[PDB]
DNA sequence: GATGTATATATCTGACACGTGCCTGGAGACTAGGGAGTAATCCCCTTGGCGGTTAAAACGCGGGGGACAGCGCGTACGTGCGTTTAAGCGGTGCTAGAGCTGTCTACGACCAATTGAGCGGCCTCGGCACCGGATTCTC
DNA sequence: GAGAATCCGGTGCCGAGGCCGCTCAATTGGTCGTAGACAGCTCTAGCACCGCTTAAACGCACGTACGCGCTGTCCCCCGCGTTTTAACCGCCAAGGGGATTACTCCCTAGTCTCCAGGCACGTGTCAGATATATACATC
């Protein structure tokens, strides 16, 4: 079932995450921390933004999943994720 | 009128198929959507500094790319 | 003949506490670790010396290394009152 | 005839944190404004983790700071425990954490 | 009971929980393999401050990885938890 | 032996410090193993400032300066 | 009569040089340094293409792109320790697979 | 007037293979590894120069900074190479 | 045994390896002055060892405490499938914004005299560490 | 409902803070080159939007594969008491080399001058991308 969709995805590289519901995403959190005034991304940063949050998601579920094999589990419940940053600090 | 709910139900299953995790639980959902929304703040708002000190109002690569190594993740393939 | 800053932290002592003593370990401490924080406040706005092609640090470049080595509430209490050291030193 | 501090209404010296910012090579030019402002950010940092210290100094009924003290005052606190958060302060033990 | 007692005492106080010359000698012996045939002098501060490194190091080791028994609901460690402890940061 | 030394109720308060109520019995070779696993690193690390200033004398701040280039940052004996 | 030839090298050691000089990292800076600091260079770079461009040729493609680099990485252990805290644009995963 | 370094990583490319092709953007991180290792590397003897009261950075302090910033048998053959290097820039 | 699973080629599509013009940063030359490498020295910090004690580790033992294996109920999750909504292409406009080219000025290196702020050595005495004693707490 | 945990007091002891001598490094002051703030102009590349269109998400119905609590079994760490042992304290000698000073010398830095290399620009053309169609691998 679920065996032929990993390895498809374990083998492309493109992008994940939407490109415009991240943009709008980064243009909300981004005018909380400028008091309230407007920027002009590069269309190369959002790139950047977005392949560091696909990399840090990637192994963070890596870890967790990593976890989640232990205590004999195959579901990943949310009382993993929220040990598998304690742990990494 | 959601403005997180782009990152969509679907979107988090496929990065956890990527990340290689068979069976995703429930609230999840609901929790993923904190984690990221934290790490975005703690690039933005360190990579909002360096484009205030150069008075320049556009945000370029090297500024996320600067803030990226001072976090600790260095980014390489942009410049 | 080799230089510290055990009096300058015993001084803030006496200051900000009437009669608290300070052993002369835990001031070793103390010297570890304010020759540490200057060595990342002042090297760390060196480093935006040379992304924007300068050559000088005048206070705005260690104002924003203070902005990012510090978390929130403890950078705005020293932004606060540094520039408040610097307008009455500026009117000398 | 006149010193450095004096006019910086500070504690912390300003030409000795002057001469290691010429001398450390940071940069070959050094403002004059800024290693007043730096003085001034090492004093209040150092004022209050002390005046976090003293507090626990008071609470085991002592007066003479030992590390335990200053480990304790940087490990309560949040904002202190998010800035020295790699760092091993020496003689120190942990704090009292059961479960 | 017992244990609830020694953890309020050795959390307490702040000793060197590993005796000195034992460390002292495992030190040297590492020392001497590397850069051969001329011994090392060791000052006397200095491999106190490496076993203060030691001692932190290993106690924050271990209660990061009792966090990975509470989680499986057992009450034990194992080298399992401490592999997959060194395993999670990347060390 | 050389590694005896740190014997079993050595480890045994290193991990009741930590928090942990009970403990199992192969861990007492694994530490030890990690033990050495790190000091390694913290030995060549500090030996070769030793080798850079031309003295057969290995310093505190070489140790300290080690553990600074290795991560963890150590106070006080500076 | 180039300092890149005279030394038998391919990466420029003028521009090495030039970087020391006005990188503020001393303030002298010796001749024997920055030939050694380019052949280091080299190695390196010629250490990471070879397993690169041994990827690319496994996969039937006459071309280098970064997912080969993320392999040739990855799959290497000396490069595993150096290159520990690095993510890569355009990048992708090892194919891991695990089960219970 | 913007400089990099491709045409280095592409002429030690096309040495140690015949004809292996690279990429546009692949080439860019070449570019972003090797603006890195020389900032660690000579950022990191420069360190070396400071806690010995120095001034100078010469092929040793280099060493030894290699010696350090990597793992064993890739720094034990860059020293091998290295030293190979100012042998032969030596006697010019 | 039909559903994947690998391969032939279609062509088409654009990146890219390459060729040229060209501006400027790298090489040749050489003086000069501080950095330092070598030589000597003397003390000072470390190493080795004698010896005696005393906490501290090693070892049997048994007993409860816990880990592990099976198992039944069930419920929260994957999947199939029609819809409907939002994301991408792509095209236009089109203007705020990077940047970069002069200028002139405040400003910081650079340097001679000079003196007190801070460092080294010393000497208590109160703070504290330890040892012994009197007042609570759960099984 | 009494051995164990907490607070209290007394006494030695030893390092923390006050004090003096002093010296060298921080201050003051006058000089000059220049780094950078400041203004204005110019190309460009990012944002807003819109029409389409269509790929994917959304919502739901349902079957069922794990989650979890329970319970039985068996093994396996911890507390305890005895024996053994090496860590430590204090001393005493001694000596290897760490820190200091001198002295010459040499090697890198600055400035000038000359031109070969590395960068921006432009272009045919092969590598692959995706797409369709057809020969194997399998629960």
């Amino acid at each position: 079932g679920w065996l032929k969709e990993i390895r498809k995805l374990q083998k492309s590289t493109h992008l994940l995450i939407r490109k415009l519901p991240f943009s709008r995403l980064a243009r909300e959190i981004c005018v909380k921390f400028t008091r309230g005034v407007d920027f002009n991304w590069q269309a190369q940063a959002l790139l950047a933004l977005q392949e560091a949050a696909e990399a840090f998601l990637v192994h963070l579920f890596e870890d967790a999943y990593l976890l989640t094999l232990h205590a004999g589990r195959v579901t990943l419940f949310p009382k993993d994720v929220q040990l598998a940053r304690r742990i990494r600090g | 009128r959601d403005n997180i709910q782009g990152i969509t139900k679907p979107a988090i299953r496929r990065l956890a198929r990527r990340g290689g995790v068979k069976r995703i639980s429930g609230l999840i959902y609901e929790e993923t959507r904190g984690v990221l929304k934290v790490f975005l703040e703690n690039v933005i708002r360190d990579a909002v500094t360096y484009t205030e000190h150069a008075k320049r109002k556009t945000v370029t690569a090297m500024d996320v790319v600067y803030a990226l190594k001072r976090q600790g993740r260095t980014l390489y393939g942009f410049g | 003949r080799k230089e510290s800053y055990s009096v300058y932290v015993y001084k803030v002592l006496k200051q900000v506490h009437p009669d608290t003593g300070i052993s002369s370990k835990a001031m070793g401490i103390m010297n570890s670790f304010v020759n540490d924080i200057f060595e990342r406040i002042a090297g760390e706005a060196s480093r935006l010396a040379h992304y924007n092609k300068r050559s000088t640090i005048t206070s705005r470049e260690i104002q924003t290394a203070v902005r990012l080595l510090l978390p929130g509430e403890l950078a705005k209490h020293a932004v606060s009152e540094g520039t408040k050291a610097v307008t009455k030193y500026t009117s000398s | 005839a006149k010193s450095r501090s004096s006019r910086a209404g500070l504690q912390f010296p300003v030409g000795r944190v002057h001469r290691l910012l010429r001398k450390g090579n940071y940069a070959e030019r050094v403002g004059a404004g800024a290693p007043v402002y730096l003085a001034a950010v090492l004093e209040y940092l150092t004022a209050e983790i002390l005046e976090l210290a003293g507090n626990a100094a008071r609470d085991n009924k002592k007066t003479r700071i030992i590390p335990r003290h200053l480990q304790l005052a940087i490990r309560n606190d949040e904002e202190l425990n998010k800035l020295l958060g790699r760092v091993t302060i020496a003689q120190g033990g942990v704090l009292p954490n059961i479960q």
